[PDB]
């Protein structure tokens, strides 16, 4: 994996590669 | 331990973004 | 067909926007 | 009846997709 | 909406989802 | 009103980005 | 079909990359 | 006439896409 | 059709993340 | 035989998909 | 072309746009 | 000549960017 800070909507998006057919939660606050 | 903080802030590691998963 | 996973990239990137602080549960199910 | 399916063939506006929102 | 700095491709992406079938203008100087 | 000082630069509200639709 | 939604979502990540200070107009029409 | 027609049919390259620049 | 350079588009977001500092070689051949 | 046929038709886990790095 | 910074997943992706069919590299270390 | 630092550290002309295809 990718060794960098992953912000705004790219956290999104490698949450999505991730996950995948699971799925996944995003609450950022 | 919040997501932003954790992988945004800091950096995640493969296994720290999986908590994240459903 | 309809492609879901290349659709699902975009969809995440688009509730990312529109949902903001509040944040959103994703599942391609 | 839920969101790849409606998202994907017709296009959806800002208005359908906060449905989808916590 | 999200609440956020949106500088690049991101505020392009942005316009996109928000102004829809509109469409929209970026002239950025 | 330059929308990247104004969205960019600042932070723009969603009415404020839909000055710029057209 | 051909997508024109999830295309145009492409194009202009691309004319942003290729027109750069010049800015473009877009519309979906 | 015009860039979604283009486009999104066969790749345009970026010689192709400069003409709808400003 | 499947398209293949809106797809190529993704891929090679998600070689980027998955790849990180080791890096990959494209070609849409 | 190779990427563009295997991951554009059925998804590509992260499994898959290192298989193209260097 | 856009004259700015151009890192992480945005220089892939301007890659691909730039390079085409010929395809590139990236390695980033 | 390390692309990061010639494109995302500083910044890369068109030509620049070229030198990095196959
Ligand atoms: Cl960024
Ligand atoms: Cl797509
Ligand atoms: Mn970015
Ligand atoms: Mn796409």
């Amino acid at each position: 994996f990718v060794n960098q800070h992953l912000c705004g909507s790219h956290l999104v998006e490698a949450l999505y590669l991730v996950c995948g057919e699971r799925g996944f939660f995003y609450t950022p606050k | 331990r919040g997501i932003v903080e954790q992988c945004c802030t800091s950096i995640c590691s493969l296994y720290q973004l999986e908590n994240y998963c459903n």
